[PDB]
């Protein structure tokens, strides 16, 4: 059972953010079975902007890595991924999808 | 370009590598390839026929294109809102073609060190080049095609 505040995995550092991410899918495949528990997905997983500034921008590339890391080529085996929001209707709509 | 061997203490090209080598990305479809056909895809067969056409037709009959001298379709945009089965369309011409189809992602192409990101863009397309004819897939390419 993997614990993951949404908020926590997004540093300064340009990439590391997504780094992270990919490992966190990469150790539950490993494990497996797995859940990763994300809380709170407003954070990471909010609307898709694209005139928001450089912060906002930022987190266009560690959803979109997270978005392709759910399904993709790769495919999952059994690990769930349960996810908890405040509102699904500031979430992505591809995320939401 | 190309990758080569350098030596660590003066800086000199003292041997060269095959253009295979110094890539973190691989050619994929060994055993690693999804199970998804056409047959396993259900309609939209305006966009199966326009897109077989676009990408699988180029390199089994090169010879018409220029017979009958029409421009050949080069890099192919898939847009449409999500969950239309954009990738799932893809993954049939990835078995179908059975030529080299690579696999990589936009956020393989950013990077924590500066400058590591380019490094990367040259390494895709060399590798693309020497197993050629090929098809390089960009999954999500949004944060490098940003507009502002
Ligand atoms: N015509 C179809 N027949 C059968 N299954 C389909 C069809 N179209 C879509 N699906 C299903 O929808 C899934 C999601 O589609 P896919 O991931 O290819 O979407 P997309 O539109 O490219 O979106 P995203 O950017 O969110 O990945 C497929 O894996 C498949 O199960
Ligand atoms: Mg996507």
């Amino acid at each position: 059972f993997i614990f993951s505040p949404a908020s926590g995995i997004v540093d300064k550092y340009i990439g590391e953010s997504a780094r992270i991410i990919r490992e966190m899918f990469a150790y539950a495949k490993e494990h497996e079975p797995c859940i990763i528990f994300m809380d709170e997905v407003d954070a990471i997983g909010g609307r898709r902007f694209s005139e928001g500034t450089s912060a906002d921008r930022e987190i266009q590339r560690t959803l979109m890595e997270l978005l392709t890391q759910m399904d993709g080529f790769d495919n999952l085996g059994q690990t769930k991924i349960i996810m908890a929001t405040n509102r699904p209707d500031t979430l992505d709509p591809a995320l939401l999808r | 370009s190309m990758s080569v061997a350098l030596h660590r203490h003066s800086n000199a090209l003292v041997d060269i590598l095959p253009p295979d080598s110094d890539s973190s990305i691989s050619v994929m479809g060994e055993n690693e390839k999804p199970d998804v056909t056409y047959a396993d895809v259900g309609g939209l067969d305006m966009q199966k026929q326009e897109i077989r056409e676009a990408v699988e037709l180029p390199l089994v009959q090169a010879d018409l294109y220029e017979q009958i001298g029409i421009d050949p379709p080069r890099g192919v945009l898939l847009y449409g809102p999500p969950g239309t089965g954009k990738t799932m369309l893809v993954k049939a011409v990835a078995n179908s073609t059975k030529a080299a189809f690579i696999r990589v992602n936009g956020s393989e192409f950013v990077h924590k060190y500066l400058g590591e990101g380019p490094r990367m863009v040259r390494d895709v397309f060399r590798l693309a080049r020497e197993n050629a004819p090929s098809i390089i897939f960009i999954d999500e390419v949004d944060s490098i095609a940003t507009k502002r």
